[PDB]
């Protein structure tokens, strides 16, 4: 049950993972998660604000 | 700042910085303000006529309360260091009256603005490190 | 892929003159034996495998020797012997440095290996339990220890390796960490432009790579508290460049180094031994 | 949402905002542009400095008082010492430029006054001696970013040598025409009850494709108080007028050593 | 008809001819070029001054004597005061440039001598005090168009303050390597019996896409007499060496006020 | 997934004013 | 995700590599790269020089 994934690139490229333990808590670090939604903190406004339009009309 | 505190867990930063200014005078106060970013290697600007030769915006005070000046990413290196460092110096942000603040009678003649900083979507950091902003006695 | 085979060739009597050239052009001589002698066919099965950059650099080289001690320290000087800090560089030693400096620019990952050795300072002060070492990489800006047991060693974010004396030499890989697209082995410049009529001092400023390079600090301690027996330790630091690219070849260092720059020493600038005569076999 | 009163202008590394504009003027309805091959004259590959020079430069501010008679500048003279625009101008025999002119003057809902802001092609002005005609020194004609002021009196000099400056007489627009007719020139008005800024976009205007910027000003910028500044709590109050100008579609020909004009 | 000895080079308003060339070198086989979007770093629209700056600038000539030990320049330092190239360099934080280097030295069919002409990336040189390391002043490192000379003796200063200049020792190439190995660098030889000129075309070379020209010289230019000048009728004769350099594919980022470096 | 690329843009003379906002909104 | 490659020959021959780590920096030495172009250093001339022809015509 080997997982083959892309490595993080270096100076110049897959790697293999097998889980040895019956508990997911035993696993190595979670895979890179590039998810983001800054707007929930930077723009949590009820009515859409279009950058080019006046903020207050 | 929140950005400063996050940067002090990293060694390297890259990208554009956003400076947003909120004018908090009375509605009756008018004015034009020059906000400038001068990339490094020349005399630091102490006069409007030097500041206006750099990246700048003329902010007209009015119904829209806030103005954003960008320090666009302009660097020799691909990353700057999160320390005081001549090689990765970032340059100079300054601010001058473009006209002046004008008020009518019965209005405060002194007032404030608030300056905010945030990272742009082109911004990233690397090389995790301990911060110099927390410690304990041993 | 092999080095060049030699073709079967006989003589010539020709307006083709491969023996003559003009090196004023900036071209090296190009002629090969088949251009100027009668040659047999020789199949060349030999390869340049061991002179690839990966092969040339594919060795762990000692780059420094650090010292740390473990004993009951009662003075400031003795407290400073309980840990050590080292600005990470390849310029404390000469052998790897000289090989890197065949090139102006490089890009590589780094394998770092450590060899840790101890001796008893004295025989009349009893014994010492087996020691654990902490080697902490302090990137530029992270707080540097002022004592062997201060808060910095908790190392929440800095990488540390804990090494148990007598175990296999510890080892880790470092990515290409340069803030440029390659490492510079040479930098013909300054960290800042000194400007007309500025009050900043221009009399004690430096030049070149030393003004711009910062690979952080290695901090080492013995984690154990003191035994009655004082133990003195050496930590040898080894670097192997791997996944190597290099650009812009240079003449190699011909005379002794005298520091981190290209400077030379007045008593050591005569590398050639004079021959008795221009006609000496 | 979008309003004739609220505008952003970005050129190079520089941005202007206004929240009390009154539209914007495009002089003679023509946006500036580069010189077409079918209208070209000098044959050397031109320098087009783009963002280095085509950006907002803010001049020294002037003070509007109840007694002010007005202000003038010439272009490209006003920008001759402005960053890389000035360097490109003086390293070349020939240059052409359009402009965005942004005049800034805010007050309060309790102040009153109106500025006429005029862009005048070939703004030739009268000299200040009746011993000679057309008798103005280069230095007095080309004051740079400080510009000049109008007067409500004409006092020509006794001696020809003392009158080698403009007779900038306000009601004759400094040139023998009535100021009330200046509206035939591209203009806006800053009427303090309505607006705090004027924006004029100017194409290159000349009888030639390209000309000697150090010899010849293509445009005058005139700011005349049409209605005097008044403020009931303090009749002696002053409010700044700030002039910010961006060259546009700049093109230079005839590179050589730098022009250093006489200063006396 | 066409010959390896006869060449014309035109950049901007400037042309070089030679009738006794020896081909031309393109350093590392790479012609200079503009910076691609996929390798770019600073995000501001760059200034590309083209013909204003990308043209032949002739430095002050130097005199080759039987006793000359050689000459060095740094680039872009040697061109920092050259027309619009110098202005673009100092008005911007960042710049990149390739070069055409044309070294000129004619004599007669009766003169003899050979100059090695080397283009050296990151030409770092030794300092002239053993009290310090890497101890060179900005002013001594950046002499401009006058460049510097090599010596055949190393005499480091008693006092650290007196030794803040390069120990330009000829046989160690001023940097602790043997001069005989300088041929690993892009080079030509001016051998007076063969040729009267050297031409090197240099791409931008750095570990970065673009860098601070006022802080950092990308190239050294070294001219070493490999075989001394000799002329039988007058052993004390002098012949000029003239260096003419054109920036190529120049690109600048980070416009602001002008950089004015320290002069003492 | 990468941090944001910068697009090629020239100047503007426009009723579009992205430089002004109102941070009173909480944005 | 095993890679099978040719060994360097000895006195008288494949070997197997599995990458164990998520970072390429952790990997063993790069595979032998026999790339070369000596001409960029030995002959960096603008106009082609044919060995049999005069260097200067
Ligand atoms: C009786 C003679 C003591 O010899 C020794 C020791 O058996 O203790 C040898 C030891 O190798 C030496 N240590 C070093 C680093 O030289 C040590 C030390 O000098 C002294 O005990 C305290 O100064 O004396
Ligand atoms: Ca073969
Ligand atoms: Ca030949
Ligand atoms: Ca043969
Ligand atoms: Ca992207
Ligand atoms: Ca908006
Ligand atoms: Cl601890
Ligand atoms: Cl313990
Ligand atoms: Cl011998
Ligand atoms: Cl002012
Ligand atoms: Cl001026
Ligand atoms: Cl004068
Ligand atoms: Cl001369
Ligand atoms: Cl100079
Ligand atoms: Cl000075």
């Amino acid at each position: 049950g080997a997982q083959v994934s892309s490595q993080k690139v270096g100076a110049h490229v897959n790697y293999t993972t097998i889980n040895y333990y019956k508990d997911s808590a035993s696993n190595a670090a979670s895979k890179l998660d590039f998810s983001q939604d800054p707007s929930k903190f930077t723009e949590p406004v009820k009515d859409i604000m279009i950058k080019t339009a006046p903020a207050l009309n | 700042t929140m950005l400063g505190e996050i940067l002090n867990y990293y060694t390297h930063w890259t990208g554009s910085l956003r400076f947003t200014f909120l004018f908090c005078g009375s509605m009756m106060a008018t004015g034009k303000i020059l906000l400038s970013y001068s990339p490094p290697g020349a005399k630091p600007p102490t006069t409007r006529k030097d500041a206006m030769l750099g990246t700048h915006i003329i902010w007209d005070l009015g119904l829209q309360s806030s103005c954003t000046m960008l320090a666009p990413w302009i660097s020799n290196t691909v990353y700057r260091r999160c320390i005081k460092d001549d090689f990765t110096e970032g340059g100079y942000i300054t601010c001058f009256y473009q006209t002046r603040i004008v008020v009518p009678s019965g209005t405060p003649t002194s007032m404030f603005m608030l300056a905010f900083v945030s990272a742009c979507p082109d911004f990233s950091v690397r090389l995790l490190r301990d911060t110099n902003h927390i410690s304990q006695r041993t | 892929p092999t080095a060049q085979s030699t073709p079967l060739t006989s003589g010539v009597n020709s307006q083709e003159v491969p023996a003559l050239t003009a090196v004023e052009t900036g071209a090296s001589g190009q002629a090969v034996p088949s251009d100027v002698i009668e040659t047999r066919h020789v199949v060349n099965y030999k390869t340049r495998s061991e002179s690839t950059l990966e092969s040339f650099f594919g060795r762990s080289a000692c780059v420094t020797i650090l010292e740390v001690e473990n004993f009951n320290a009662t003075t400031d000087a003795d407290r400073k012997k309980q840990f050590t800090t080292w600005a990470i560089t390849y310029t404390d030693t000469v052998q790897l440095r000289r090989k890197l400096e065949f090139f102006t620019y490089s890009r590589f990952d780094l394998e770092m290996t450590f060899v840790i050795t101890e001796r008893y300072y004295a025989s009349n002060t009893g014994h010492a339990r087996n020691q654990v070492y902490q080697l902490m990489y302090i990137p530029p800006g992270a707080p540097r220890p002022t004592a062997w047991d201060d808060y910095t060693w908790q190392s929440s974010s800095n990488p540390s390796v804990f090494y148990t004396y007598g175990s296999a030499p510890p080892r880790m890989s470092i990515p290409y960490v340069g803030i440029a697209n390659a490492y510079s082995h040479f930098y013909d410049g300054f960290a800042r432009v000194p400007l007309k009529d500025e009050t900043v001092d221009s009399g004690d400023t430096y030049y070149g790579l030393v003004t711009i390079n910062d690979f952080g600090t290695l901090a080492v301690r013995v984690v154990n508290e003191y035994n009655p027996a004082r133990i003195t330790s050496k930590i040898r630091v080894y670097m192997k460049p791997k996944h190597v690219r290099c650009w812009c070849p240079r003449p190699p260092r011909a005379v002794p180094y005298r520091g981190e720059g290209v400077d030379f020493k007045q008593d050591s600038i005569t590398p050639l031994t004079a021959v008795e005569n221009i006609n000496t076999f | 949402g979008y309003s004739d009163r609220v505008r952003q202008i970005t050129l190079g590394n520089s941005t202007i905002t206004t929240q009390e504009a009154a539209n914007a003027v495009v002089a003679y309805g023509e946006w500036p542009s580069y010189l077409d091959d079918k209208e070209a004259n000098p044959i050397d590959a031109p320098t087009e400095p783009d963002v280095s020079s085509n950006r907002f430069y803010t001049l020294d501010s002037v003070q509007w008082k109840s007694t002010s008679r007005g202000w003038w500048w010439k272009l490209p003279d006003a920008l001759k010492d402005m960053g890389m625009f000035g360097q490109n101008m003086y390293y070349h025999y020939l240059g052409r430029s359009g402009y965005t002119v942004h005049v800034q003057c805010n007050a309060s809902k309790f102040h009153q006054g109106a500025l006429g802001v005029f862009a005048i092609p070939e703004y030739v002005m009268a000299c200040n001696t009746e011993a000679k005609t057309s008798y103005v020194s280069y230095v007095n004609a080309n004051p740079g970013e400080k510009g000049g002021v109008f007067d409500n009196a004409y006092n020509p000099s006794a001696e020809a040598s003392e009158g080698r400056k403009f007779a900038a007489l306000d009601y004759l627009l400094g040139c023998g025409v009535l100021a009330g007719n200046a509206f035939v020139y591209p203009h806006q008005i800053i009427n303090l009850r309505t607006n705090n800024s004027a924006t004029l976009v100017l194409p290159y205007v000349n009888s030639l494709a390209i000309d000697c910027m150090a010899k010849h000003n293509n445009w005058g910028l005139v700011i005349l108080p049409l209605c005097k500044l008044d403020y009931a709590p303090n009749s002696s109050t002053e409010i700044p007028i700030t002039v910010t100008i961006a060259p546009m579609f700049t093109e230079f020909n005839g590179l050589r050593n730098i022009t250093v004009p006489a200063t006396q």
